[PDB]
Order: C-alpha cells, then structure tokens, then sequence
C-alpha cells in the first residue's frame, strides 16, 4: 500500500509557505536568467585544445608565479620551441596552476584563460612552436 | 515533575497572601511557557528549513564582489504635520537602512528567525488557584514567544525586502551600483615572508540614491492578448463553469 | 548494544568517527564527538549572536556577545 | 443570445480589427476584442446576471471575465 | 475482485460481491439450521434478498454523496446544477497536476455519482489561491482540471461531454488574504446538469 | 476581559438554523466563505405581486436572525419570477420585491454596511422547468453574502 | 452535516507568521523581476554554452546547499563527461544550492550555471564529453 | 548530551532487513561500503510497462526503509530490460521506470542529496538467460549507493 | 562490439599515430590513443553502460580507465 510524502504539505499554512518558496525560487531564477552574461561558443576569446600529439600528455604542475616561466616549461616538456612577442609588464603576470592529472594542451588553455587581456598563447603544430603575446 | 510542559507544571504542587500566589504564579508559568513555544517554534523552522532557504536566499542577491546590497527602505505618502499652519507631504521617500560592505558568508535565516531555547529549571489561597494563575501565566509566555518570532519575521522581511528593493531601484537606475577598485600589487614580501598575487580590494564608492531625477528609468509591462495571433474561431462562450453564489459583493 | 547481530565492537575508527564492527560492516554508532552528526536542534542561549557575554548580571538581561538583547532568555 | 432557456447558452463572435460595423470594445481578461452595438448590448445583459463570460477559441478557454469598455 | 489503483477503469462490482456473500452466509445458516435442501436453499434466498435489500440501500446516490462528505468532497445541488468541489490540497500532488491516488476512495465515489447522470454536461474548473505568478497560476490550476477531466474521460465518460478550464485566483470563494481561505480556494468544480 | 466570539452569534446555533431552513424548504447553501439563502417566492409573496403574506413574517424573521448571525460588509437580495405579462413587468415586479424583503431584514437590524437589491425579471432561471407561476422553481429571491473574515 | 472541502491538519501561528512573510516576499520578488526584465529583456539562451547531448538526458533529484564545484563534479561523473575547471578558485567559496526533482543533468547543468551568475560558468563540450566549471576573472 | 548514533538507524535493523530483502527476491549485496539493491522487475511493474503494481509499494516502502538507513550523498537508480520491440522502445521504458521508481523514493524521504536515475534498456545483462520477458533475470532495477563515511 | 549478449566481451584496435581516418582521442590512463567515429561511439556506449574498458597490449593489461576526449 502506497504512502503518502513523509515531508508533504499538509497544512494549510505549511502549504502557502511551500507554494511561496517555489514562487521565490521562480523568480529568483528568472532574475538570474536576465542578470547573466554570456558568451557564444563562436564568439569565446579563448584558447582551444590544439590536438597536437605531443601536447596531449598527460601532466602534474603545482605552480604560482609569473606566466612565462610556467609557459616556457610547459613547452619544453611537449617539446615545442617558445617564443615571447611582445615587452613584458612591470608588474608580472602571474597565474596559478594545481592539478595532478591533466594534459599540457589543458594545462595551456587554463593559462591563457587566467591570462586574460593581459596575455594569450598561441600554438602553431605545424611548426610546433608556442607563442605568449603580451597586450599593451 | 517537568518544567517542560504545563501538565508537569501543575502537577509540582498536586490579600497580601493571595496576591503573592499571584505574583509568583504568573512569574513561573510565564518563563516555562515562553521557553516551550520557543523549542515549538524552532522545530517549525527546523522543518520547513529548505523552504525557508528557498525564500531568503541572501546569496543570491549578492553582487558581483561579494558586496552585500544595501537596505532601502520606502515609504509613500509621507505627511508631518509639523504644527499648526505647517505640514511637509512627500509622495514616496527612499532611505538607506545599512550600507553596503564586504562580506565573506551570505547571511542566513537563522540570524534572525531562530529562537533561543533553554529549558530552565526551577520550581483556598495556596495551591488552589496556583495551577490557574501558571496556566495563565503559560499562556502569557506562550504569547510573548509568539510575539518575539512575529518581531524576527519582521526583521528578517526588511532586510530581505530591502535588499530586493535596492535590486529593483539599481533596474530603474534610482541608485547607483557600488564602486569597487582592486590595486594588483606582484610579488610583494621580503625574505621572511612573501605573497605571490598580492590584491587590494577597496569599495571606493558606496551606492546612493541619486537625486537626478532625470536619469531614473521607468519600466512599464504588459500583458498580452490576442494581437498578432489570431479556424480562428475567437468566441465569448456562456458554456462554461458557472459560480454558485453567482451576485456576491 | 551497538553492533547487535553483528559480531560485535571491533574498534573506534577515529578517522571516520564511528565504531567498526567484527564484520567488515561500519556501525551507526559514534565513538568520537568529531563524527559528522545532523546536528540541527542546538540549545543554549545567544546561538547566531556570539553566546552569552560573560558579564555578572546586574539583573535578568542576557546579553549577546554582539550587544543584541536575548529577549527569549531575559529574565521577566 | 437565449437568456432564459435554463443555461442561457450562447455564442458572440468577436473581431479583433476595429471595423466601423464592430467597434465596441470587450475586455476578455488582459486579451480584449471587438463586437457590435447589439452583441455589446447582450453582453452587458449577460453581465448584469452576474453570468461567466469565458472567451474560447476553437474551444479552448483562454480568459475568464468580460467587461464592456469605451464604445 | 477490485484493484487499488482505479479497478484498471473496468467496472466495479460491490453489488455482485455483496450479494455473493450474503447469499454464501445466508446458505451456510440455513445449511446449519435444517441439515437439509429445501433449508439450504430457504436460508440462500433470504441471503440472496438481505444482500439486494443492502446493496440498494450502498447503491444509493444519497449513500455516494455521504460517501464523499465522510471524503473531503462537498456537493452542491441547486436548481438541477449540481457541482462536486474537490480540494487539489487532498487530491492532487502539491503544486503538481499529478493525482494523488492514496485518495482513489473519493475520485471512485466522484465517478460512481458523475454515472447517475449520463446525459449531463460536465464542466471541470480549476482554481489556484493568490501565491505565485498569474501565468504560474492560470497553468497550474489549468494543468490539474485537465487531468481531473482527463480521469472522467479514462473512467467512461465521452470525451464531448467534458469541457476543462482553469482560473487562477480569479474567482474565488473565501478571502486568501487569511490562511483557510486561502486554502478553501484551492480547489477543482466539476459541474454539470 | 475581551468577547470570546462574535457577540450574539453561536456555532450550535447557525448549523441548528440552517438545518432548519433546509427543512423548511429554504436552501441555505455555503460554499468557501460565501452563503446563499433562496428562497422560493410563493413562501413570501402573493401570486405574482410584491405584497408579502402576514405568515411570511416568521420566515422573514428566521432569515434575519441567520444574516445576523454572521458578520458581514455587504448583503445581495435578488428576486427573479417566472414570465407572465411582459419584461417590464417582471422587472419592476422583482425590484418591488428585492426592496421590500430588503426593506423588512434591514430593519431588523444586521450586521450589514450595504444591503443591495436588485431584480432581473426571468433572465437567470435555475431549472429547465418553466411551468407554473410563482410555484415555479426558478421564482425565487436569493440573499447571498460572505462572512466577513 | 455541513462541510467545505479542505479540511487539512492543525496549522501552527508559527507557521501562519511564516507563510504570510513568504508570500509578500515572493510578491517583491515577482514585482522586481517584472521589473527589470521589462528593464532588459535577456537576449542569449545559457543553452548555447551547456548544449544538451545524450547521456545528458539522465535524469537526477538534487538537494544540494554548498559550493559549486563538488556538485558539478558529481553531475559531471554520472554524466560520464571529465570534469575540468579553469580559473583560480575565490577565497570566499561559491555557494549554491539547487532544490529539484527528478530533471535531467543538461537541466541541472542549466540551473547552476544561472544560480552562479557572474562568479562562475558551467560549460558542456559533448564531442569531447567535457563538464567546465570557469571561475570569473573577479579580483 | 550528544546522538549515540545515527538517528533511527541500527545495526540489526540492517542486518535484518538485509535478510529479509534476501529472502523476498531483492538481492541486497554489499561490497566495501558500495551497496546494491537488485529487484527483479517483475515484482514493480506490469508487463513491460512503467506502471507499478498496488501491491509493489509494500515493497518500494521497506526498499525506503533500508535506504534510510544509511548516510550517503547519491544513490543511482538504473533499469534493465529484455529485448521487446525496439532499442529506443526499452531505453525510454527503463527510463520511465528508473523516473517513477526514484520519485517515489524520493517522497519517501531518503538521505540522499542527489538520487540518479538512467535506463539503458538492454544493454548490460547480468545473466546468458535472455528468455522471457518481464520474469528475465536480467530486467531488473538497481540501487546502489555508498555509504558515507 | 557485441554489446548485450552476456558479457558484452569485444575489441578495438588503437592507432598510435593521429590519422585522418582514425583521429578520435582515447585517454587509457595515461597512455593516449586514436580511433574512430563509430569506435568512439561504441565506446561511449560502454561508458555509459559503465563498463570497464581497460587497454590491453598482447594480452597485458596497460591501464584501465577509457574516457573519450577531443574528436
């Protein structure tokens, strides 16, 4: 035999209050639904996982400070050559990267994107190069 | 013997004499029934906690660098009738209850809504109209918890109202959003002891209401009809439900 | 007692905070006051008000580590 | 309309574009229409008899109360 | 001889139970009186007419509409405009246009009494208290009178004779300014002739 | 030190009235906070004039006392009869009636701000059976009201 | 007898005070929602980002009241997608809490990327079967 | 002054209902701290329909009795079923199935933050004995949970 | 594959190099493959039956979590 809801409204103020709640739930979310930015997949300025064999390896990097050292470090150990374009900031770049298993390609687009406006990366795997370019 | 519930209560003890029978009734029936509806209450709250999570969702209204918003407190058709041949008529007034300031944890309900509970121990004109007067006294600490959790319901449904109105005004472009600077210091130490991404985080300007009235935004919304839509066989139908007490005013 | 058609107590797993029984199965049981309980109904004065301020009470006012008045608890 | 029978059933046809014939407007809840002088008329018959007014189109109800507005 | 969940729509036979069993009794009485057929069968005929007696009396349409006010369902008759009122708080899942079918006794006898009246126009309303959004409410309330009509049409009843429309707070029988009002107005009207 | 009910008003008392009224022959119907009291008019009226029976008079009465009953802000007393000379006349024939009725349960004084009347001839019967004149069913005047909080 | 439909359990003034302050608070919210989406009407579907795919159409009752990311991991794992999560993770935690039942996890995925807002984004590549929890670039 | 365990959950009661479960049908087996709940669909549902049986909420309820327990933080509800008409057919009834299952033991309040539900319809059986229908070893339901901490 | 039988037992080779035919990303633990479009499927199948689909050379188990990445 079937049991009825342990946490059912059944009173006729208990059902109000849970009828209120759904209403503010509602609305918060429509509000959230207005307030938020977002951004196209067609129009993210950001780095996407260049495919290339060497740079998917799989890696571990606990490090926080400046953005070249990690990038040139990153490069090396896939392989690539590395290369700055651009003059470097008085104040450096710094960015933080704690993961214990995830590949250099990842490892890449999780600088860039903590990089911002301030710097990007690109990789050429033809030339299997990656290039840091500061913004000025 | 239990301070617990007025059963037990009564069950303890199974002009100037009667008054202090009186006295001392009211003033123990009072504190036991004032504690028992504050445990009732704080079950009720417990129970309906997800809901009342749902409802005042501090969190949600935070902004953008975990500032909580400000209270803004409205009133509408303001009269002070400051004395004879004087008064002052305002058509709404906007106040800033608390300001805005960083916060690290959104508020909660509890804060405000629960009760405090302790179950206090304690113990013809003698024992005769004692377990009328603690009944009474019961019912009166019974009323002063319902009271205190009615006055925490308020308190709760100003800040929250007014967190929600500061919402709405910023829409309507009545207030001004709150100004934040962050000052990127590098790597910032000496050889006892460094910080890597040193930042500072200062609310340079606090939101105001602005008395640019041109600048404020009116926002008007409709509802919609059969515009733009319409076998197409638009009809007013009598067939349909009918009410019972049909001419009720 | 706790492990009851178990084996038995095997021993306090301090870690988890809970007893382990003599079979692999944990026990419902708690053995140290750092086991996660659904502790929701807590008693005491000035809860979300920083406790009771450590004051010898002139009269029946007990006041919040805050400044806010526990009218709940007051003395009437 | 037949507004004594027992059900007092009946049927207006509304036109939603102000034609010179049916310019009379009609509130059915937020969505409004309109009718004629006659059928205007009727409905406000309708309504001193307190009688639901729902609108239905194909058959399905869409607002519940009808009230005579500007003619 | 009856399943819990709507008798699969399939017609109910407490009339045929019930005089089974009372003939069944009444043959096992006359059986230990006499020892012999002809009170066998005496004592079977009396079952037989005490179980028809009982099932006209249980078959009755003033039985059902007790039936239903010992439910929480009210009837209304005035005129020859009858309207059962089913509050969705105890026959549907909150807030939810689902049926609540713990409650298969009162949506049973609601379909037992619409039976009596095989000709009539069935109207089904459904109404939601002030909480909420107007959009929310209008397709609340018009989500349960669907599936309380949708429930008449599965347990037989023609699918021209139902007709389901929902009001949100609009019109309403008590004051949702207050707690029981509000909750009064929360219900379906199924109304017909 | 304060009333514990509506002064003059008892549970035991309005569900004995209404039971009464029921016999009687008098709907008294409740849905949600709303009443309704018809009453048929061949009980109250002559044939087809606003003139009330002297008899009337207690059910008149009856009727007050259970509109006094209750707290309200505002009674409707409708009257619709069956069709007999022509639309005019049975308007005003039901707004005679509507403020008569209205006239005798106002003075005997309820708790009730606004009273109002009105009568709409044969435009809204409760039946499909016609036949008759004011015994017909749908001849009748409705008070209905809701209890006030 | 004389009856009315809803005779439901003894309600509590507890209760009462509680519904009544619920129902004007939903009646703000109602009244600033309308408000500021007349204000701005929205102009992009969070649908772009969180693209719904098979094996997103599993379905889960959450009832879930602490920070983003384990939530996100898990709906991730019974999604069979690899969680990743770019940015630095903010001192002051991003909290959520998501009260459903029983809709699908591209759904789910949905609702927390909206209740995040400008602190955090969920998105969802499904050729390379990816859940990305993206922290902002705040601070 | 503190809980001595946790509430309304007990050892024998586990142990015992664990039996019990084992007796009816439903394997209850319990690896680590992983635990499963295996119910033959047979004793849910009609014939390859997402429609439970009156008589199957007995045991939905000690099946809630058993999940509540325990602690945990998701439980996953999955259904299998044999081979009837086509691929997408039997994922939509396993999911119909897996949905209706996990919503009522959802109203059944559990302990259970997030409760999973999938259906893959015929594609990990537990059995090489693919006939039948309903009464295959291998249409079944599973709920398996870990027990935290 | 053969996907329901019993034991659902079955094979898919793994090309070291990114060819245009095979460029399907497998993580076998750490050790990374190609395949392609209909062998990625299948395995995604497998995945969502979860299935455990270890990478096995000569007979030698490797590494035993397969997740889908980039195609």
């Amino acid at each position: 035999f079937k049991k009825p809801p342990i946490n059912n409204p059944s009173d006729d103020a208990t059902i109000k209050l849970a009828e209120a709640a759904v209403s503010v739930s509602d609305s918060m979310l429509e509000m959230a639904k207005v307030e938020k930015v977002i951004t196209p997949p067609s129009k993210d300025n950001t780095l996407t996982i260049p495919n290339a064999y060497n740079l998917q390896a799989r890696a571990s990097v606990d490090w926080s400070g400046p953005i070249e050292e990690l990038t040139a470090r990153i490069a090396k150990a896939a392989h690539f050559r590395f290369r700055v374009l651009g003059k470097s900031p008085s104040v450096p770049v710094l960015i933080s990267i704690s993961t214990k298993d995830e590949s250099l390609a990842e490892i890449l687009r999780d600088i860039d994107y903590q990089a911002g406006k301030k710097a990007s990366i690109h990789v050429y795997p033809n030339s299997q190069v990656v290039e840091l370019r500061y913004a000025k | 013997g239990d301070t617990g519930s007025l059963a037990g209560l009564q069950a303890m003890a199974d002009k100037i004499r009667e008054m202090a029978l009186k006295e001392t009734a009211l003033s123990v029936g009072a504190q036991a029934g004032l504690a028992w509806r504050a445990k009732i209450i704080d079950e009720q709250l417990n129970k309906q906690a997800r809901n009342l999570d749902a409802i005042y969702d501090f969190n949600s209204l935070v902004l953008e660098h975990n500032i909580l918003p400000p209270v803004l407190l409205e009133g509408r058709n303001t009269l002070n009738l400051a004395d004879a041949q004087s008064i002052r008529i305002s058509d709404r007034t906007y106040k800033v209850a608390k300001q805005a300031h960083f916060i690290t944890t959104p508020p909660t309900w509890r804060q405000y809504l629960w009760m405090d509970y302790v179950k206090p121990e304690a113990p013809k004109a003698e024992k005769e109209i004692w377990c009328i007067y603690t009944e009474r006294g019961w019912k009166n600490g019974i009323d002063q918890a319902n009271t205190i959790l009615e006055e925490n319901i308020a308190r709760i449904k100003e800040d929250f109202g007014g967190m929600i109105l500061y919402r709405k005004l910023l829409a309507m472009n009545m207030v001004s959003p709150p100004y934040v600077s962050h000052t990127d210091l590098g790597v910032t130490g000496d050889g006892s002891e460094i910080h890597i991404d040193d930042r500072v985080l200062r609310i340079t300007a606090l939101p105001e209401l602005n008395v640019n009235s041109a600048e404020w935004r009116a926002a008007v919304a409709k509802d919609e009809n059969a515009l733009e839509r319409f076998q197409a066989k638009i009809v007013i139908t009598n067939k349909s439900w009918q009410p019972i007490i049909a001419p009720v005013s | 007692g706790c492990c009851s058609k178990m084996g038995g107590i095997n021993y306090c797993d301090s870690s988890a905070g809970r007893l382990v029984c003599n079979n692999g199965f944990y026990s419902t049981c708690y053995c140290t006051r750092h086991a996660v309980m659904d502790l929701q109904f807590l008693m005491g004065c000035c809860l979300w008000h920083g406790g009771v301020y450590p004051q010898l009470n002139s009269s029946g006012l007990v006041v919040c580590n805050d400044g806010y008045v526990s009218e709940e608890c007051s003395l009437q | 309309c037949d507004l004594t029978k027992f059900r007092w059933d009946c049927d207006l046809p509304v036109q939603v574009k102000p034609s010179p014939a049916s310019s009379l407007l009609v509130y059915c809840g937020s969505s409004y229409g309109y009718i004629t002088k006659q059928q205007y008329d009727i409905l406000a018959r309708y309504q001193r008899a307190s009688v639901n007014m729902v609108l239905d189109i194909n058959g399905e109800y869409i607002d519940s109360p009808c009230i005579g507005a500007e003619r | 001889c009856f399943h819990p969940p709507y008798n699969n729509f399939q017609p109910d036979r407490r009339a045929v139970k019930r005089v089974g069993v009372d003939t069944g009794i009444g043959a096992v009485a006359g059986a230990i009186a006499s020892g012999t057929a002809s009170g066998t069968l005496i004592g079977a005929a009396a079952g037989g007419t005490v179980g028809l007696v009982a099932s006209i009396y249980r078959d009755s349409k003033r039985k059902i509409i007790r039936d239903l006010q010992k439910q929480d369902i009210q009837y209304v008759e005035y005129g020859d405009t009858r309207t059962l009122i089913i509050p969705t708080d105890k026959y549907f899942m909150f807030s939810s246009p689902r049926l609540n079918e713990i409650c298969y006794p009162g949506l049973n006898n609601v379909i037992r009494l619409l039976n009596f009246y095989p000709q009539s126009t069935i109207y089904v309303a459904g109404f939601t208290d002030n909480v909420g959004s107007r959009s929310h409410k209008r397709k609340l309330s018009q989500a349960q009178a669907e599936t309380m009509m949708t429930f008449l049409w599965a347990n037989g009843i023609a699918a021209k004779r139902l007709k389901a429309e929902g009001y949100g707070d609009k019109n309403a029988i008590s004051d949702n300014a207050i707690i029981h009002g509000s909750a009064q107005n929360r219900r379906i009207e199924i109304q017909w002739f | 030190k304060l009333p514990c009910r509506v002064d003059g008003a008892c549970d035991a008392t309005i569900i004995k009235m209404m039971t009464d009224l029921n016999k009687k022959g008098i709907k008294v119907a409740s849905v949600g906070q709303n009443y309704l009291i018809s009453i048929p008019a061949s009980a109250l009226f002559a044939d087809q004039s606003p003139r009330l029976n002297w008899a009337s008079y207690s059910l008149l009465n009856e009727i007050a006392a259970f509109l006094k009953q209750f707290r309200k802000i505002a009674i409707t007393v409708t009257s619709y009869s069956s069709k007999y000379v022509s639309v005019k006349r049975e308007r005003a024939l039901t707004l005679a009636r509507s403020r008569v009725v209205s006239e005798y349960l106002w003075s005997q004084g309820v708790d009730s701000r606004i009273i109002f009347t009105q009568g709409l001839g044969s435009d809204k019967p409760i039946t499909s059976y016609t036949l008759g004149g004011d015994r017909s069913p749908n001849a009748r005047v409705e008070i209905t009201f809701r209890r006030a909080v």
